[PDB]
């Protein structure tokens, strides 16, 4: 109804987040879901803590993985621990659809929906989670009564109201018939992040560590043999360049930058070595003696 | 039951996130009473990833350490489950939630063994353990030290190391707020590492030393494997050598410097007369 | 030095502020008219109710009242709770209107006739009366007692706290405290950004207490 349904802004955990990437990449291209556990304040605030999944299947998200009984199941252990969370959504990943909802996957949020009136349907990309982008994006229903009177607007009331768009093709189009899409937003904690900068106690030792003269000579040699390359080069170049704008002066030197920062950086990269090894040289001695 | 297939325990920050985050849900403990708890991941494999944890409702009394609780029940029936998440999560072992291991510890592990093929005890720790590693990973052995001890069932440590997925890593710098000045990679970071270092090789020392005392009096049991390390560390010292740098970075820098200079000098004559004339015309051109 | 002690009061000053505004006032039909064709009931309608009214701001006209008597029914949801409370910023000033017109709106008059209006009159009538409070805010502080639902809650909560802002005293504080302790799934939001409000330009060591304590135990957006 246009008088009761908003979109949801939903705030997703690290443990969400890393859960959902993970289960949906081994699968591929079976493709996992599951129910996710939160809590809901607000009228549109919708902390996304925790997820548990459903049954993979090789055809994927599907009528038959649906069951009361899985669900029924958790909320028993839920019970034991003393954990209070109610169901706030759903969670699916599509390897092999886009971020359009199936027509599989339109029935699945529909069963879901009767047990939470609150409900939210999110499309995971486990591919995506490979390279350094990753796209994902969280949705809500929208009911067919709605559209006619109230029109998809009135979702975006009282609420964060960002409608995405993921390219083109199919997903764009497919989005438009279905759903509202609503935005992500983390949450996070001081303490949350302190865990995931944490390091090793090794490293300590590792900066002090004595370079090999070895490895150091081979950097050495490397070095001192580039720079006599481009040393003539320098030479033949200091003759003319009485005009600033260094790019021209690197294209009459030949080629992308000029010769004199060719020489500097290689001067540097040796530079970098030798700076670890002199320090590390005497601190290493001074302090274990 | 076997303990095997690890040799090494690298460890996920979804592991102590879960921790942390648990800890309200079930009941805001707060490490007031130490909670034991299922560890999640990989088999089939030499080395061991954890892929995840979950907690399991333990209490253990400070009144009393040999007095807990462990929700039996709880792990048959969440096994079942891992299966549909993925079928290579199955309970490797246990976590500890710190801030330190117990000869308790030895009763709470015969107990999860009977579920793991690989029972191994990693005390994750709810606090940070400094900049370092906060996860230490130990397994159950049967020894004897030549201290006069016969046979102990005891903690002795294996390498550990933090490790990560291709799906998680990604997921971890978005989350991130932070923009690392110790990521590692390049001669910035690289300098801000050495500062860290001595202070990272203090915190360690101390440590030492205390053991060494504990022993001589204040009586402790000797970990022979301890005593025979620390010998090794004095006897490798030389003194040092050479390691310097050359003038050359200069040389390149001062020929950007002739460069500009030289445009400078055929420009000036221009530009410094004519400012005079475009001063002028500026005031004007601005009312307008 | 007797009207030194009229206008300080702000009876006096209303007087001035929306005679100002009425007279000098433009206010041209085509774009109440151009907004009502594009958007039927919309977020769009809901930007639009507050700022056509803000246009027009410090006029006395009925012909907001009847053109958009048809905005007014078209809404439901969150639309139609601006739609009622942006009246209040048209007629700005207008003490005798302020009160009055609000009045079927606030719950002594019609109260299941729309928890969204109903809510709205509250929101509308603070914002009108606001730094010129002092009579108003008892009346305001009765009605968000009695009828504490959700919705109607909300917006008086916020509608007590601009009326009676920069007052720094308990009376406001402890009905509003009240409302910020039941953590009301709507309310929250209003009440402890309404504790803010009332409390301006001053401090009080009960008041700053309660703020910052609470925040550190909820994990409930709105009232944080």
């Amino acid at each position: 109804a246009p008088a009761v349904d908003t979109a949801e802004q939903v705030y997703i955990s690290s443990l969400a987040l890393l859960k959902m990437l993970k289960h949906g990449r081994a699968g591929v291209p079976m493709e996992v879901m599951g129910l996710m556990l939160g809590e809901f304040v607000d009228d549109y605030t919708v902390r996304v803590i925790d997820v548990f999944a459903m049954p993979q299947s090789g055809t994927g998200v599907s009528v038959e993985a649906v069951d009361p009984v899985f669900q029924a199941k958790m909320l028993d252990m839920l019970k034991q621990t003393g954990r209070p969370e109610m169901v706030v959504g759903w969670y699916h990943s599509h390897p092999g659809f886009g971020c359009w909802l199936s027509g599989v996957d339109i029935n699945t949020q529909q069963s879901f929906e009767a047990l939470s009136e609150r409900a939210v349907a999110v499309v995971v990309d486990p591919i995506q989670s490979v390279k350094g982008k990753v796209v994902i994006d969280a949705f809500r229903l929208i009911n067919a009564n709605m559209m006619v009177l109230g029109h998809e607007p009135r979702q975006t009331t009282s609420n964060l109201g960002h409608l995405n768009k993921p390219s083109i093709q199919a997903l764009i189009h497919g989005l438009n018939r279905h759903y509202y899409s609503i935005t992500i937003n983390y949450r996070k904690n001081e303490l949350e992040q302190k865990m995931l900068l944490n390091l090793h106690k090794k490293s300590w030792m590792e900066g002090l560590t004595l370079q090999d003269y070895s490895e150091h000579c081979k950097h050495n040699e490397s070095v001192v043999k580039e720079m006599l390359e481009l040393a003539k080069n320098y030479n033949k170049a200091v003759e003319e360049e009485d005009k600033m704008t260094p790019e021209q002066l690197a294209i009459k030197n030949v080629g992308k930058q000029d010769p004199k920062r060719h020489l500097e950086e290689h001067v540097d990269v040796l530079m970098t070595s030798n700076i670890v090894q002199c320090l590390a040289a005497m601190l290493d001695t001074v302090v274990f003696k | 039951m076997p303990e095997l297939a690890v040799q090494k325990v690298v460890v996920h920050p979804l592991v102590l996130l879960s921790v942390v985050d648990h800890f309200n849900r079930i009941g805001k403990v707060g490490n007031q009473k130490r909670v034991v708890g299922v560890l999640l991941g990989s088999w089939q494999k030499k080395v061991l990833d954890v892929s995840n944890s979950f907690a399991v409702p333990f209490d253990e009394d400070d009144k009393d350490d040999s007095v807990w609780f462990l929700d039996h029940d709880y792990l048959e029936n969440m096994y079942g489950m891992f299966k549909k998440v993925n079928a290579r999560e199955r309970i490797v072992g246990w976590y500890h939630t710190g801030p330190k291991l117990h000869k308790n510890d030895i009763a709470i592990n015969e107990l999860m063994k009977r579920y793991c093929p690989n029972s191994v005890l990693v005390i994750i720790d709810v606090k940070p353990k400094d900049l370092g590693l906060p996860t230490e990973a130990y397994i159950s052995v049967e020894e004897v030290h030549d201290d006069g001890t016969p046979t102990s069932k005891t903690f002795e440590h294996v390498t550990s190391e933090i490790g990560a997925e291709e799906a998680e890593e990604v997921g971890v710098e978005h989350l991130l707020r932070d923009i690392k000045d110790t990521t590692v990679g390049t001669l910035s970071q690289r300098i801000t590492n050495q500062v860290h270092g001595l202070k990272g090789l203090n915190s360690k020392l101390l440590d030492i030393r205390t053991y060494l005392e504990k022993v001589a009096s204040g009586k402790l049991p000797i970990n022979h494997h301890i005593i025979y390390q620390l010998q090794d560390v004095f006897n490798l010292l030389p003194d040092a050598s050479l390691q310097e740098f050359v003038k050359a970075f200069y040389l390149k820098t001062n020929d950007q410097m002739v460069v500009v200079y030289l445009a400078s000098l055929i420009r000036s004559v221009v530009a410094l007369h004519n400012l005079i004339n475009n001063k002028i015309a500026n005031r004007d051109a601005e009312k307008k | 030095p007797l009207k030194m002690i009229k206008i300080l009061s702000g009876e006096m000053a209303i007087e001035l502020h929306l005679q100002f505004l009425i007279r000098n006032n433009n206010t041209d039909l085509m774009i109440l008219k151009n907004t009502k064709d594009a958007v039927r009931n919309s977020v769009c309608h809901t930007a639009t109710v507050i700022a056509n009214s803000f246009m027009h701001c410090g006029t006395t006209s009925d012909q907001f009242l009847r053109d958009n008597l048809e905005w007014l029914a078209r809404a439901t949801n969150w639309a139609k709770f601006t739609a009622t409370a942006s009246l209040g910023v048209i007629h700005k000033g207008h003490e005798k209107e302020a009160l009055q017109l609000m009045a079927t709106y606030l719950p002594k008059d019609t109260s299941p006739g729309s928890a969204y209006q109903e809510g709205g009159g509250l929101y509308a009538l603070g914002l009108i009366h606001a730094n010129h409070g002092g009579d108003i805010i008892d009346y305001l502080l009765n009605q968000l007692k009695n009828a504490s639902n959700d919705i109607v809650r909300h917006g008086g909560s916020l509608g007590l706290g601009l009326a009676a802002m920069g007052t720094a005293r308990q009376d406001v504080y402890d009905l509003l405290k009240t409302n910020l302790y039941q953590d009301d799934a709507v309310t929250g939001e209003a009440a402890g950004l309404a504790l803010g409000l009332v409390m301006l330009g001053s401090k009080n060591t009960q008041a700053i207490e309660d703020m910052v304590g609470y925040a550190q135990e909820t994990q409930h957006e709105k009232i944080l």
